[PDB]
């Protein structure tokens, strides 16, 4: 049996609250393992089952700072965004990612994923292959003519191959 | 664990 | 290879404050300052992820920070003394790879 | 963390050159050389985020990763003299880091 893991990045910026609304949700399988809300009093990454009480702090400590990482990601490409559409500052917009592995039956990588929507609409993604991306329209070429140079592929390779799986096999091993 | 950084858009 | 710092060389006085300024058109969004003492290897003192970010590096004590524009990153000495002294350059990049600027080679004096 | 273990390295003219470097991670990281030519900024010589262990750099520089002894060492074929210059081995597993090394005067003849 192919387990899974995912995780899905969602962003929401607005008027008057500058900060945009992060919500970092994953999920093991199809079961909701772990939280992340910008709204919360203490933002911070939390367990949402029992088997992921057994993690050192240390765990939940830098987990949290890419977090408050993507944050900073979210708020700074959700700007750009707005610009390559050419649209008003005040206007409120949604920036999402989705990203993980699909490991398979004998637990090496089936499938790898990275992708990204604006506003509900598809923008980028990365082929199955893990070495081309499928533009959405303008805008969504641009990012990846850059990102096709830089050997984007390649970068979320390194992830999606090894070091994800490596983990999703760390989490089912508690359960 | 979790990917690291995103390239710029 | 398009990020540039000025002055090429400064000259600071103990106790005082000085800001090196930093200016890039490579479009990144992420942007450092890394310190390099003796021609070894350079240390990253501060660095934002996008205009209005600021981020600690690992040796930030006696330094701040301000990334007012894309391209416009200034690091700051709250009180210059000599062990604040040595090669300072600032880097941008678009993940992943990071283009340096030419440094700015700032001596201090007592 | 990165380490070179030779911070002094001299070859002569036209002899190959190799600058060793090792870092120690909990897995898989992404490793860089830059080469810095006095009074100047680094230079990104090559880089290696994932295929292929053995990857080309600019001025016949190649490098080849090792996961099993961890370690990314670089190598020049022929060294003329212009190659004289400081050599620094970078990672980064954090945010758009990098974590550079000790780094190795490397000297022609």
């Amino acid at each position: 049996g192919p387990h899974s893991m995912r995780y899905y990045e969602t962003a929401t910026s607005r008027r008057g609250l500058g900060e945009p609304r992060y919500t970092s949700v994953g999920y093991v399988d199809d079961k909701e393992f772990v939280r992340f809300d910008s709204d919360a009093e203490n933002p911070r990454y939390e367990p949402q089952v029992p088997w992921m009480e057994q993690e050192g702090p240390e765990y939940w400590e830098r987990i949290t700072q890419v977090a408050k990482g993507q944050e900073q990601w979210f708020r700074v490409n959700l700007r750009t965004l707005l610009g390559y559409y050419n649209q008003s500052a005040g206007g409120t917009h949604t920036l999402q990612r989705m990203y993980g592995c699909d490991v398979g039956s004998d637990g090496r990588l089936l499938r790898g994923y990275e992708q990204f929507a604006y506003d509900g609409c598809d923008y980028i993604a990365l082929n199955e292959d893990l070495r081309t991306w499928t533009a959405a329209d303008m805008a969504a070429q641009i990012t990846r003519r850059k990102w096709e140079q830089a050997g984007a592929a390649e970068y979320y390779r390194a992830y999606l191959e090894g070091e994800c799986v490596e983990w999703l096999h760390r989490y089912l091993k508690n359960g | 664990q979790l990917s690291p950084f995103p390239f710029d858009l | 290879a398009a990020v540039t710092q000025s002055p090429r060389n400064k000259v600071a006085v103990t106790g005082e404050k000085v800001t090196l300024s930093c200016n890039q058109t490579n479009n990144h969004n992420n942007m450092y300052w890394y310190r390099q003492d003796t021609g070894h290897e350079l240390r990253l003192i501060y660095y934002s992820y996008g205009a209005g970010s600021t981020e600690k590096g690992d040796i930030p004590d006696g330094y701040k920070a301000s990334r007012p524009s894309q391209e416009n990153f200034s690091l700051t000495l709250e009180s210059a003394t000599p062990s604040q002294t040595s090669v300072y350059f600032c880097a941008s990049g678009g993940g992943g790879t990071l283009y340096f600027g030419a440094g700015t080679r700032l001596s201090v004096l007592s | 963390s990165v380490t070179q273990p030779d911070a002094r390295v001299t070859v002569s003219e036209g002899a190959s050159l190799q600058l060793r470097c090792k870092y120690s991670y909990s897995a898989t990281p992404y490793l860089f050389w830059y080469v810095q030519y006095p009074r100047q900024g680094p230079q990104l010589l090559l880089k290696y985020y994932s295929g292929d262990p053995v990857v080309q750099g600019v001025n016949g520089f190649e490098a080849e990763f090792s996961k099993s002894n961890s370690s990314f060492h670089l190598r020049k074929a022929s060294v003329h003299r212009s190659d004289s210059a400081v050599y620094f081995c970078a990672v980064s597993l954090e945010r758009p880091y990098l974590t550079f090394g000790s780094g190795t005067k490397v000297i022609v003849l």
